């Protein structure tokens, strides 16, 4: 664990803080007494000045001693690697999140296929995270792409894809019927819930939200992240009215980088 | 009489040793410069305004003050030295040593 690293740095910089808190009160104390224009202001000065002093001695002595309950249990070439390459990975971590927001572009132009393994493959490994969503993939009707996305008891989508481009999404509750007499997928059917209508049109907003111009995986692991924090729905109140109903309908919305949830008349 | 001599080298050794077991604390000098007899050149004029003026010690009793000090005190015109004004103790002092400035300063 790393927290080690943290309490131990937080250590000394409270070690270093008590030595120059005693040499400040030395220091100050062997100044002595001002003027201060005026004698009752003088008196006060003096005494408001050396009181703080020791009270910031005794504080960072006792925050000291809150940690320690807190705390607890060629070669040099090499290790000259070693911390530089970690030096690197943030250098540019910083740089990368600072370039992009910031983009100059004003037009792709100067002056699409893809084989389903590809699909597939990039599909299972958004799968092997986050437990627990379950997806599963069908071609019923061409190249077209129809994913079964399920999330705890609470969740069932369904997403038409267009050649690994997200292009529609019906979310339904965890009884309702998803499959057709026949057995194939419901591509065209409505949720019979007003909460769930409303929560398939923030999921066409999100669609409409994410949009990358020529990295299409990060766009589908982002409206993944984003509908995995609807798993959270029923337990948790909007971060404006307090209450949970708000016309009869629990918080619905889910702002974009930022997961926490909202009323949609609370914007 | 008229030595004409100079100290041997044990002196000089010996007197080295000496601050290795004995601490300097400090030394005051009392002739502050601050006249303008030192200042002066010939054929040179110097045109002087009003008010302008172009580790405090009380030199009389040896009496340290703070960083500012705070009670008024006197300064002498030719020596420079400063003194306090009201001594703060009168019922048990020298009256032969204070006695000895309370008209001028040598
Ligand atoms: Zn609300
Ligand atoms: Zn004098």
């Amino acid at each position: 664990v790393s927290v080690n690293l943290e309490a131990f740095s937080q250590a000394i910089s409270a070690i270093q803080a008590l030595r120059s808190s005693v040499s400040r009160v030395f220091d100050c104390l062997k100044d002595g007494m001002r003027n201060k224009e005026t004698l009752e202001g003088r008196e006060k000065a003096f005494i408001a000045h050396f009181q703080d002093n020791l009270h910031s001695v005794n504080r960072d002595l006792n925050e000291l001693e809150r940690l320690s309950n807190l705390v607890g249990k060629l070669y040099s070439q090499l290790l000259q690697a070693y911390k530089w390459s970690n030096k690197l990975q943030y250098h540019a971590g910083l740089a990368s999140g600072l370039l992009n927001q910031q983009s100059l572009k004003r037009s792709a132009n100067q002056m699409l296929v893809l084989p389903p393994q590809y699909v597939d493959d990039v599909i299972s490994r958004i799968d092997r995270m986050f437990p627990e969503m379950s997806i599963h993939l069908s071609r019923p009707n061409g190249t077209s792409a129809m994913l079964l996305v399920t999330l705890g008891k609470v969740l069932k989508v369904i997403v038409v894809m267009r050649s690994l481009f997200i292009d529609r999404t019906i979310v339904k509750g965890y009884n309702e019927n998803v499959y057709t007499e026949d057995g194939k997928l419901d591509i065209w059917s409505k949720s019979n819930y007003q909460v769930f209508q409303k929560v398939t049109d923030h999921a066409t907003t999100a669609l409409l939200h994410y949009q990358l111009p020529q990295m299409p995986d990060v766009v589908v692991r982002s409206f993944m992240t984003w509908l995995r924090s609807y798993i959270k729905l029923f337990q948790a109140p909007c971060q404006r009215c307090g209450k949970f109903l708000q016309d009869g309908l629990p918080p619905t919305w889910r702002d974009f980088r930022t997961l926490e949830a909202f009323h949609d008349t609370c914007r | 009489e008229g030595p004409a001599s100079e100290p041997d080298e044990a002196l000089v050794d010996e007197c080295c040793l000496l601050p290795s077991q004995l601490l300097i604390p400090s030394l005051d000098w009392l002739p502050a410069s601050d006249g303008l007899v030192s200042r002066l050149q010939p054929k040179q004029p110097l045109r002087l305004q009003f008010g302008r003026a172009p580790p405090k010690i009380d030199h009389l009793r040896r009496l340290h003050l703070g960083a500012c000090p705070t009670e008024e005190c006197k300064a002498c015109t030719r020596c420079g030295c400063v003194t306090m004004l009201k001594s703060p103790n009168r019922t048990t002092a020298v009256k032969q040593w204070e006695q000895r400035w309370i008209k001028n300063c040598l």
